[PDB]
């Protein structure tokens, strides 16, 4: 048996790391948290510090409000019975206002009002967090890649519960807050639009989802395959190529006759993933607004 | 035909079979014994799909489709025109996948690196064999396997899933979707991280892995590390597929009713199995 | 209709994206060459990308790719066939010369620095605060080779400061000198450290470092390359 490098053989610890400073307002960083030996076998053992600050607190508060709001409703339905609340936890559900109410904020609480409230919070929670991943990169002087990639995920999210419902004409077309509940919504959505397997953007989204799993499986296995030459130190290998980058590239060139570079493979990676929700959002936006039945559409493209 | 830094690596050695008979390259491709084997299986298999096209009466890629034997044939052999060709092609498919894996192992021994790649690939092969071999044999007929066709194989997915109500309720299916959804998130992040550090704001110096760890700590209070993120990626991936294979190896065998009904064990737990009100009371 | 418009537009985009991606991955190793080092006739459908420049931190200068590709070292290999596509044989000692699985790259002969400009890797005896916090501490254990013979003892652990990671094990040989062994190539056991890629008689051959409290990228590559190469050549 030769070492595979999935788990560390020995852990080493030193003073807690307070991280780089740059233009970060150090007054907003908490203090180092404890060290996790459990986590240290797979990766870093240090927990914290963390940077809060205005936007950070707004989201975390706004986020919990979205969380509690839903939870209030779950208890209502469970009749404040702890045993009931547990037995039917996956069954509860906060549905949006009925079709009748259209897109007004007039619907009564027990008919869609709480939904509109819970949504409003999640809407503030998410967008402020997005600004957070942008600002946190600025302070350190890094590229905005993380923020832009995350926007692609917001896209599909934004289309499912905001944009499409509006274009349709009612908060009715939105998704409900519930475990089994949103699973049924999904299955339904497909049936009502004549089978999503006929939606070309859906099939593209899947290709990228499967592709993301194939690529990360490929990329991860490779870096571990050449970690014996310091391959995970990807940044310095970009600035000064080593045997790790060479053997990594040659393995694949000899296998499929073509290859990537230490920096390049990360561009393939960010795009393969980002396209999943980019293509998805489009396929869903056009469903029910431009195309009623994808089967029919697949017969005559138009 | 060679990368600028390639020559020093092209040395003799590393082959598992045939010594040096097949130890050479063709353009950028390494051959090897298994390089020849996968070519053998692939051509043969392609030919057979072409002969399947004629019998079917069409050359349309969107219409061509090779079907497995009908259930009436159980696990026995069947006439080419009806399931035989499919059985033979699946053998060729299997023969080409394994050969490809072993060819990777050889490329591995020549370059002096670890065997992580062919190992990861083997999990995809296991998923394939679960749908055309393991499940079918456990159910008693090749008819339960999936057909080889662009759209006809999607129909199979749809009809197989619906045979159990909403397949969303298959519990191993839910776990498996979590790893797929998470793997993508992790891939987008890893990619964006490495790139925001190597391509900082215009004019600034190239950031370091320290900035990468600081960025994530500031954001979520924890950084897994450069080596950790590659271990995580390999894991989320192999796990997503390991549970995929699982959710299907148990469907049609140990469980063959509606998946949604499987969830009643939880609600029927005595303690609350009768308490009034709620959703199931 | 929109749907039909959107989907065609998407394929056009996707075609442009793959064009961008492929060229970005041509910033190293290109142009292609013949087995004799001369530029190949067919370079493929995609053209080399316009150069880009990285500004390295700590005053280390800049880097621009694609740029002049040179091994900056002698390759002790010779053809075994009159035609293209076959193995190139080692003219001397593959381990010593550094070819095949034992290859190394002429990386800068400087150490990697952390975010503050200090050497990234350091032996622990010189790292304030660092200690073994979990798992068997290897310091003090005897090192065995793939030939089941003892080649030395561990005298220290070289760690990565910013990533708090063990990267190298410092080993003392029969003559009192030390060597570095990649953490990823050894198996730490209860009462011994096993090194399967090298046999007892090959430890002295491991490339040595000049400064005794720091390794350079070039020295790391030679060390690692040499040890991995043992997997093929040390079988004897
Ligand atoms: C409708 C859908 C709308 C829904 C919204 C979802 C949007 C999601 C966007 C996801 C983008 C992820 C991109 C990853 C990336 O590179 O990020 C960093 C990249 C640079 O970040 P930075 O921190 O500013 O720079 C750091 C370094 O200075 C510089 O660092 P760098 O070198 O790493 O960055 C340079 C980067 C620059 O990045 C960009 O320029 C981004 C391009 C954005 C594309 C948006 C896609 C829209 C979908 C279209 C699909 C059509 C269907 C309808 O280069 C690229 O990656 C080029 C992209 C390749 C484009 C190929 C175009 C082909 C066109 C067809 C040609 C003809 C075909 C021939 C046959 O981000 C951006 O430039 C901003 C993107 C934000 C635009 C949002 C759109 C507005 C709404
Ligand atoms: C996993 C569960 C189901 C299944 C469910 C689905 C669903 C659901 C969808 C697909 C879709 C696809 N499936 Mg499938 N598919 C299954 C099993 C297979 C097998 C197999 C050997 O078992 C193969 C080759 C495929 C192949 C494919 C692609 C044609 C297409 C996805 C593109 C993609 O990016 O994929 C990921 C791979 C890559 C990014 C790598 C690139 C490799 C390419 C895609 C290979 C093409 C091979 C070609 C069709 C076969 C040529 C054979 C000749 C002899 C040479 N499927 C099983 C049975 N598949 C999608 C589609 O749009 O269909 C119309 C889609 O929505
Ligand atoms: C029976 C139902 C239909 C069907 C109906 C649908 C429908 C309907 C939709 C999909 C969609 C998708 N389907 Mg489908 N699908 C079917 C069958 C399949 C099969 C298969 C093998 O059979 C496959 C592989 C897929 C695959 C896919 C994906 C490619 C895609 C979703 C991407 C994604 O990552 O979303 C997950 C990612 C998001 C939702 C992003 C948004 C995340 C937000 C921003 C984060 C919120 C965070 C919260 C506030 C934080 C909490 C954190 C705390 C720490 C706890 N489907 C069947 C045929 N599918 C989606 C799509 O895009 O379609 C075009 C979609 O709408
Ligand atoms: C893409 C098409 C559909 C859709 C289809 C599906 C399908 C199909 C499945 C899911 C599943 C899930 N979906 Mg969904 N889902 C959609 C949109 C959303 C949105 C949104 C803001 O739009 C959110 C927050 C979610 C969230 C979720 C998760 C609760 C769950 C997946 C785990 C995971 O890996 O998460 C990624 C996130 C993280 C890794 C971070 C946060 C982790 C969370 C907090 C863990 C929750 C665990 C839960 C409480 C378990 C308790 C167990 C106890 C024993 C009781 N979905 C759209 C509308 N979703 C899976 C499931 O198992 O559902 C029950 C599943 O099979
Ligand atoms: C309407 C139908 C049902 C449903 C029915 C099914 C069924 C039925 C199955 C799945 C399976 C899956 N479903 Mg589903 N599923 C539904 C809805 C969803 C939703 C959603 C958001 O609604 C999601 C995310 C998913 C997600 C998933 C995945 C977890 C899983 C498939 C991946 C896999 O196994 O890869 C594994 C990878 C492979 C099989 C590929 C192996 C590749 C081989 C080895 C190599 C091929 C090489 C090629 C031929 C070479 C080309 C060479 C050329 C030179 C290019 N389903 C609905 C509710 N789902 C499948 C599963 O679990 O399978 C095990 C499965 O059978
Ligand atoms: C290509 C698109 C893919 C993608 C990308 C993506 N996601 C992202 C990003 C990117 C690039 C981020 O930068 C962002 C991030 O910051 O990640 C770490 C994020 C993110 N993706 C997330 C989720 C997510 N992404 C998903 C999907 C995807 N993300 C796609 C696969 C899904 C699915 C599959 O449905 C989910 C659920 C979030 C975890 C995170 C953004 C966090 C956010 O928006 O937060 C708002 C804050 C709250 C809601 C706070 C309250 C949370 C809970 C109610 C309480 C429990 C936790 C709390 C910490 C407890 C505190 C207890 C106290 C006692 C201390
Ligand atoms: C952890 C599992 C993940 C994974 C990993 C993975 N895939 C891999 C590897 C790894 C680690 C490789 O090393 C290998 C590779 O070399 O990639 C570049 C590969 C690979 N993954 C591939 C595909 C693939 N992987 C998939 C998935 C996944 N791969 C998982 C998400 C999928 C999906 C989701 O559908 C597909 C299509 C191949 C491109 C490639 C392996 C290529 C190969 O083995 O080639 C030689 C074989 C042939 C030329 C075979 C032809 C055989 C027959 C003659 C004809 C075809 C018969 C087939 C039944 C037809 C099906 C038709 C469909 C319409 C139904
Ligand atoms: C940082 O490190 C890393 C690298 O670089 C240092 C890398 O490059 C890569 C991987 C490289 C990439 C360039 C990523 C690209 C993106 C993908 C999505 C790749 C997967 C998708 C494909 C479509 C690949 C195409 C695959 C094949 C197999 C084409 C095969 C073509 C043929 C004509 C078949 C040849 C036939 C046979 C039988 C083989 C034997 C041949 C004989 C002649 C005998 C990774 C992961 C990495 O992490
Ligand atoms: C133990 O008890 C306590 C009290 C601690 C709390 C318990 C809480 C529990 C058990 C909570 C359980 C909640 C769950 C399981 C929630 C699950 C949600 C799921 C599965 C999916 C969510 C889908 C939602 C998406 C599609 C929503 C998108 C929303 C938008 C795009 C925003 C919409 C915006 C609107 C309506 C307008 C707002 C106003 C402006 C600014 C324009
Ligand atoms: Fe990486």
């Amino acid at each position: 048996a030769e070492y595979q490098n999935i788990f560390s053989q020995v852990q080493v610890r030193g003073p807690a790391d307070l991280g780089m400073l740059e233009d970060v307002n150090l007054a907003n960083r908490s203090g180092v948290g404890p060290f996790s030996t459990l986590l240290g076998w797979f990766g870093n053992a240090q927990l914290g510090p963390i940077y809060l600050g205005s936007l950070g607190v707004l989201s975390l508060f706004s986020g919990l409000m979205w969380f509690f709001t839903i939870g209030i409703w779950f208890w209502y339905q469970a009749g404040w019975n702890p045993a009931v609340f547990l037995r039917d936890l996956f069954f509860f559900s906060l549905e949006p206002p009925a079709p009748e109410y259209g897109l007004s904020f007039a619907a009564p609480l027990k008919e869609g009002g709480l939904w509109l409230i819970a949504s409003f919070f999640m809407f503030v929670a998410v967008w402020s967090w997005w600004g957070r991943t942008y600002l946190r990169a600025q302070a350190l002087g890094m590229g905005k890649h993380t923020a832009w990639a995350f926007l692609s995920a917001i896209w599909l999210w934004m289309v499912l519960g905001f944009i499409r419902p509006i274009l349709m004409g009612s908060w009715s077309e939105a998704v409900p807050y519930g475990i089994f509940s949103h699973l049924d919504w999904t299955n339904n959505f497909s049936l009502v639009h004549g089978n999503l397997f006929y939606n070309p953007f859906h099939g593209l989204s899947i290709a990228f989802l499967y592709g993301s799993a194939l690529l990360f499986a490929m990329h991860g296995a490779t870096i571990l395959a050449v970690s014996r030459f310091g391959g995970e130190r990807e940044l310095e290998q970009i600035a000064d190529r080593g045997t790790a980058a060479e053997r990594a590239a040659l393995f694949w060139r000899w296998t499929m006759g073509f290859n990537a570079t230490m920096e390049g493979i990360h561009r393939w990676a960010i795009w393969m993933a980002v396209l999943v929700t980019l293509t998805g959002g489009i396929g869903i936006l056009l469903s029910g607004t431009v195309v009623d039945n994808w089967y029919v559409w697949g017969q005559n493209h138009g | 035909a060679l990368l600028s830094f390639e020559r020093k690596y092209r040395v003799p050695g590393g082959t598992l079979v045939g010594g040096n008979l097949f130890d050479f390259w063709v353009g950028p491709f390494y051959v090897g014994f298994f390089g020849v084997a996968t070519f053998f299986f692939a051509a043969l298999g392609i030919i057979l799909i072409a002969w399947s096209a004629v019998l079917q009466g069409t050359w349309n890629p969107q219409l061509i489709s090779v079907y497995p034997p009908a259930l009436e044939y159980g696990l026995g052999g069947a006439p080419l025109a009806k399931g035989g060709l499919w059985q033979i092609i699946t053998i060729c498919a299997t023969g080409a996948f394994v050969s490809w894996a072993l060819r990777e192992v050889e490329i591995c021994r020549k370059l002096g690196i670890g065997y992580h790649i062919p190992f990861a690939f083997a999990f995809a092969i296991l998923a394939y064999l679960t749908l055309v071999l393991f499940r079918p044999v456990m159910m008693g007929a090749w008819g339960y396997a999936f057909p080889y066709g662009i759209w006809t194989h999607l129909d199979w997915v749809s009809n197989t899933g619906y045979t159990y109500g909403n397949f969303h309720y298959n519990p191993a299916h839910m776990i498996a979707i979590s790893f797929f959804f998470t793997n993508a998130l992790a891939l987008a992040l890893h990619g964006a991280l490495v790139l925001s550090a190597a391509n900082p704001e215009k004019g600034k110096e190239m950031r370091t892995p320290d900035h990468e760890d600081t960025f994530f700590r500031d954001l979520v209070g924890y950084s897994i590390g450069t080596l950790g993120i590659h271990r995580l990626g390999l894991l989320l991936s192999l796990s997503a597929v390991f549970f995929s294979a699982l959710c299907m190896i148990i469907t049609g065998t140990i469980w063959f009713d509606q998946w949604v009904d499987w969830w009643q064990w939880w609600v029927k737990l005595p303690w609350w199995a009768n308490i009034p009100g709620g959703i199931n009371g | 209709d929109l749907a039909s418009l959107a989907i065609y537009s998407f394929w056009i985009f996707l075609a442009g994206l793959i064009y961008y991606l492929q060229t970005e991955n041509m910033r190293e190793g290109y142009p292609l060459e013949n087995e004799d080092g001369t530029p190949a006739a067919n370079q493929g459908p995609f053209p080399l990308p316009k150069p880009k420049t990285f500004i390295l931190p700590h005053g280390r200068g800049t880097l621009t790719v694609p740029g002049p590709e040179s091994e900056d070292r002698p390759i002790a290999l010779a053809r075994t066939a009159v035609s293209e596509g076959f193995p190139h044989a080692p003219t001397g000692d593959p381990m010593k010369d550094g070819v095949g699985p034992a290859s190394w790259v002429a990386r800068r002969d400087l150490p990697e620095l952390d975010g503050h400009g200090h050497n990234k890797i350091k032996p622990m005896k010189a790292a304030a605060g660092f200690h073994v916090s979990a798992g068997k501490n290897p310091i003090g254990l005897p090192v065995r080779g793939c030939d089941l013979e003892i080649a030395g003892k561990v005298v220290d652990i070289w760690v990565d400061i910013p990533e708090q990671m063990a990267r190298f094990l410092e080993v003392e040989l029969k003559d009192g000198s030390t060597r570095l062994l990649p953490m990823q190539m050894v198996k730490v056991q209860s009462n011994r450290v096993h090194v399967n890629a090298l046999s007892s008689d090959l430890f002295a051959g491991i490339p040595t470092i000049k400064s005794p409290t720091e390794v350079t990228l070039l020295e790391e590559d030679k060390i690692c390359g040499y040890v991995a190469g043992g997997l093929m050549y040390a079988a004897p």
